[PDB]
RNA sequence: UGAUAUAAUUAUCGUACAAGCACUCAGCUAGUUAUUGAGAGACACUCACGAGCCCAAAA
RNA sequence: UUGCGUACAUUCCUUAAUAUCUGGAACGAUAGAUUAUGAUUAGGUAGUGGAAAAAAAAAAAAAAAAAAA
RNA sequence: AUUAACAUAACAACAU
RNA sequence: UUUUUUUUUU
């Protein structure tokens, strides 16, 4: 039972062998996942080895400041424009109101 | 319950990378500051008559 | 110029409706597997005609005998 | 085309499960069998579920 | 309900030619007769230009002996003009009825699809080739007279020999033409109510 | 069995799921761990069971909404 | 392409240069199996020639 | 990868980012050094790159 | 080291928790309604609002029409039945992406559905009968290639 | 950061991707060729 | 021969324009770092275990 | 009186959509070939977000691949 | 031996 | 050695 081929043009009992895997001397080349060589995508799952692994999911890329105009970097031109120039952005201190008493 | 498991290249990554991250060690790859070389501190130009 | 011409004939049924939404015709011998009935039509016909859907349609993949336009009284088309 | 020169090969319906008996049935009520190193079963399924 | 049956008074040079009466389709086509009735009566008030939505003192733009006449327009009266109590446009009806008799009235199309206005056109005679392409909603009863001294006016150019404009219009108060198809009920599952309902909140 | 997939307690004794919240008291949804054999129909079923939409994670499955109980006790009666 | 009532063509020969061991030939190694044979057979007024080397990209090159 | 971008709650994960479409069109274009035609046009070739000649047809057909 | 406290909410006397139901079992589901419904105005403000209105033109509203027993046949909020129909081959070089519409202001609500329904039933047995001359074509190279082989073998041993 | 850096590149590229170069020929780039050789070399050696 | 067209950059309410730098090219040169931090209604990725998690320095 | 010139069609053809709600909770699946009348679309400083590239170095996976040789 | 800026030369052009 | 440890429970 599940051997026969029931082929094409009517009826026939053609017998066939069940292969998952083949050189295609008899029929369809069905080349194993367990090689790069033989793969059809770029990025394989399956085999195992040094040059393979992967994460599964796209990895957060660095943004590098004042690296074109078209960049996806953060701000610039409000850094030296509308900002203090101090090397502190501030009063030294961590309780600042803006001259009010702090909260505390 | 060893050889019979399901195949997690994700998990492999990290524990591969893990071996040769502490395979490294300490690198002595250093650069010099401006401070740090042998020189002066005085000017060069002063501001007045020297455009 | 033929002023005894004849209106063209309607729109066309195919054999197989895979190919009009394939990216490529089918070529004579995949055509082979075509099932036939004692009459000579396909066997499938008998589940649904084939007949067009929407205006304009087997136009645009070309299976009209001329190519025609709203200027055209014989023309059927989506039109804005 | 009716008597070819050899047996001819063709796998399982992709499409389709495959019987409990076969060996090549990765589901979970597969009957025993006795592998060794370099048995693999029907990659369709295995390829498609990599954790589970 | 009865059907309604409005009524326009044109004058041919000034000269009072009669009376003409016609009968809408309101059971077929509520909305179209609907709209062409509350044009006739003038009892919406003003509109997009603070004009009165009435077809009283309107000129007709269009005269082609033996294939229509064309009028409507109440904003400039020349044909580039028209409003729908609704709005500006309105959108189409299902095409039932044919165009096969004299005096069938019908609304007018601009170069888009939905562009149907107060502009409408009374057909002179049999225009197959207009099925389809536009929506029959009225039909002429009495004052053949008028219609064949309107005729007399037109010109293959659609030219105008003397001033055709209507002079009075109104309601009254007290065989169908060819079918394209075979209407069939249809499942409703959504209320038509729900519509309207659901664009006030509810 | 009439399932094509088994799930595998803890060892305490214990169904593998727990709920999950984020975004400061604003993203409520449960984690399901521990999922062998046909998961296609297990997220099938769940997104049925639960009338709720189901992500696939890396070897976790997690179901929009707080279904903790529902989950336990659909998994008690299969065994 | 057709001319002079589709008696003359103008492509003549394609050269396609592939590797037998780089990954990046994967695609060409694959098309040499499978569609090589079936479209050569389609269009035999276009002569066609494979260059395998070893360490160098794969590319094609067409003559009119 | 897909149709499309999937902006729905299933698919919010950082495995399904990434990736680009082929075009041919664009395949021609992308990685490809550009080529100015201003002093490289032939004399046999018209503005629209229609077919010229540079000969009366009656000395054409002499020398033929 | 440090600390980290949960806040919590306070009603009654009672701790606040979120909503959660328990699990009854059913022998038999009954289809869903479509998601595609909800893409539409009218639907959309009936749900977004909680009101008694709202509630009872709920009732009224016939849900059962929409839902289809057949798999590639679906509703669409253009007012459409959507045949889908997607398959891949590379090795024979083929892909297949139907995306047919059955208009209801052309034919009706049942007649479309209908002939979307024969549509997909069609296409399916065109596709198996496709793979089946696929199969034969695979066997036939393989032979031709067998034979090829034999007569260069012939060449060698002359 | 620089035209100078393109050139290079593209010298070398157009080198990288040949077999039997001499030291003369290389120039800057012997080492780099020779380990690029050393490399490629390492996958037919067996046990 | 016909038609058409106000170098570039920053600030500024203002293309502000008769304001500031630059003859040209070659080399160098301006957002670096969590064994110590993090999701706070102007936006916060992902893996493992689970009422349990991590294990510091010697080794 | 009747006229006419004029700026802007996603009619035709080729692309794109990442802060949970565009059909898509669909289909396919051995890892996605881009929907043919498909709805909203795609001017932008400041600020914010997504994605594709930058010829190099390291890794003990550069020959199970048709035909030809 | 060596890139650019920079310096000189040869050839190429006709509906003018 | 640090952190966490339901306020519900017929």
């Amino acid at each position: 039972n599940a051997e026969r081929g029931d082929a094409d043009g009517g009826t026939s009992a053609l017998r066939v062998t069940r292969e998952q895997f083949h050189d295609g001397s008899r029929g369809l080349f069905r080349p194993h996942p367990f090689n790069r060589r033989f793969a059809r995508v770029r990025k394989p799952v399956f085999p195992i080895e040094a040059r393979n692994l992967r994460l599964m999911y796209k990895r957060k890329s660095k943004r590098r400041r004042g690296r074109g105009d078209k960049s996806n970097a953060k701000g610039i031109r409000w850094k030296h424009v509308h900002q203090q120039a101090g090397r502190y952005k501030g009063p030294r201190s961590r309780t600042f109101e803006g001259g009010k008493l702090p909260l505390y | 319950d060893i050889f019979g498991l399901p195949l997690r290249p994700d998990i492999l990554y990290r524990c591969y990378w893990f071996y040769r991250r502490a395979i490294a060690g300490w690198t002595e790859r250093m650069q010099l500051f401006k401070w740090e070389w042998p020189g002066s501190k005085r000017k060069l130009r002063t501001q007045q008559r020297s455009g | 110029v033929d002023p005894n011409m004849t209106v063209d004939p309607p729109a066309p049924k195919p054999d197989r409706l895979l190919d009009l939404w394939a990216n490529r015709w089918l070529y004579p011998d995949e055509l082979d597997g075509i099932k036939r009935n004692e009459s000579g039509e396909p066997v499938v016909s008998e589940i649904y005609d084939g007949r067009e859907h929407q205006k304009g349609s087997y136009q645009r993949r070309g299976l009209t005998a001329s190519y025609r336009w709203y200027p055209d009284p014989q023309s059927a088309h989506w039109r804005p | 085309p009716l008597q070819p020169s050899f047996t001819p090969s063709v796998a399982f319906p992709a499409h389709k499960p495959v019987p409990l008996n076969s060996p090549l049935s990765p589901s979970v009520h597969a009957a025993p069998q006795v592998r060794r190193p370099g048995s693999v079963v029907r990659m369709n399924e295995v390829i498609r579920h990599w954790w589970s | 309900l009865p059907n309604p049956l409005v009524h326009l008074d044109i004058s041919i040079g000034g000269r009072d030619a009669g009376r003409m009466v016609f009968q809408l389709f309101a059971d077929t086509h509520p909305i179209t007769a609907e709209n062409f009735r509350c044009l006739c009566t003038g009892e919406t008030g003003l509109g997009y230009w603070m004009r009165p939505r009435w077809y009283k003192s309107t000129p007709f733009h269009r005269i082609v002996p033996g294939f229509m006449c064309q009028g409507g327009d109440i904003h400039r009266g020349d044909g580039r003009g028209g409003e729908c109590i609704y709005g500006q446009f309105f959108r189409d009806e299902r095409f039932l009825y044919k165009h096969s008799k004299r005096g069938l009235l019908s609304m007018a199309k601009a170069r888009r699809q939905h562009t149907n206005n107060s502009q409408f056109f009374i057909t002179f005679d049999a225009c197959p080739w207009l099925d389809g392409e536009h929506v029959v909603f009225g039909q002429l009863q009495s004052g053949a007279e008028v219609l064949d001294q309107i005729e007399e006016q037109g010109t293959p150019g659609g030219w105008r020999k003397r001033p055709v404009e209507i002079w009075n219009c109104g309601e009254l108060l007290l065989e169908r033409p060819e079918k394209l198809y075979e209407p069939s009920e249809q499942v409703i599952p959504i209320p038509d109510d729900v519509y309207i309902k659901a664009r006030r909140g509810f | 069995s009439h399932v094509p997939y088994k799930v595998v307690r803890t060892p305490s004794g214990n169904l593998p799921v727990y709920s999950r919240v984020r975004k400061h008291g604003t993203e409520v949804t449960t984690i399901v761990r521990h999922a062998f054999g046909d998961i296609t129909a297990m997220k099938k079923d769940l997104v049925a069971i639960c009338e709720a939409p189901v992500r696939e994670r890396l070897g976790t499955l997690e179901v929009k909404g707080l279904h903790v109980l529902k989950i336990k006790q659909w998994l008690r009666s299969l065994g | 392409m057709a001319s002079r009532g589709g008696t003359l063509w103008h492509l003549k020969e394609v050269v396609i240069q592939y590797s037998a061991s780089g990954n990046s030939s994967q695609g060409l190694r694959f098309f040499f199996r499978h569609l090589l044979h079936r479209w050569k057979q389609r269009n035999p007024q276009v002569q066609v020639h494979t260059v395998e080397n070893k360490y160098e990209a794969p590319k094609a090159t067409f003559k009119y | 990868i897909a149709d499309r971008v999937r902006t729905s709650w299933t698919y919010r994960h950082s495995r399904y980012s990434g990736g680009v479409r082929f075009s041919l069109p664009r395949f021609m274009v992308t990685k490809r050094t550009y080529l100015s035609t201003k002093f490289r046009r032939p004399s046999t070739v018209t503005k629209w790159g229609n077919p010229q000649y540079t000969l009366p047809s009656n000395v054409q057909r002499e020398m033929q | 080291g440090t600390q980290r406290v949960v806040q919590k909410r306070r009603h009654q006397m009672r701790i606040l928790h979120p909503a959660q139901t328990a699990y009854v079992p059913v022998e038999q589901r009954p289809p869903p309604i479509p998601h595609s419904l909800t893409a539409s105005s009218t639907v959309k403000r009936l749900l977004n609002n909680n009101t008694v209105a709202a509630k009872e033109a709920a009732k009224r509203i016939n849900w059962g029409a929409y839902i289809s027993h057949q798999r590639g046949v679906r509703w669409h909020p253009q007012g459409a039945w959507r045949v889908q129909f997607s398959r891949r081959n590379h090795e024979r070089n083929f892909f297949v992406r139907c995306e047919c519409y059955f208009r209801v202001g052309t034919y009706g609500f049942q007649m479309a559905k209908d002939l979307a329904i024969r549509y997909r039933q069609r296409l399916e047995k065109e596709w198996e009968e496709l793979q089946e001359q696929w199969t034969k074509l695979d066997i036939l190279e393989a032979e031709q290639r067998a034979k090829y082989k034999e007569k260069r073998e012939e060449h060698l041993l002359l | 950061c620089n035209p100078q850096q393109t050139r290079r590149k593209q010298q070398y590229a157009s080198i990288i991707g040949k077999q039997g170069l001499s030291k003369k020929q290389c120039g800057i780039f012997w080492d780099y060729y020779k380990r690029k050789c050393k490399k490629r070399r390492s996958t037919k050696k067996f046990i």
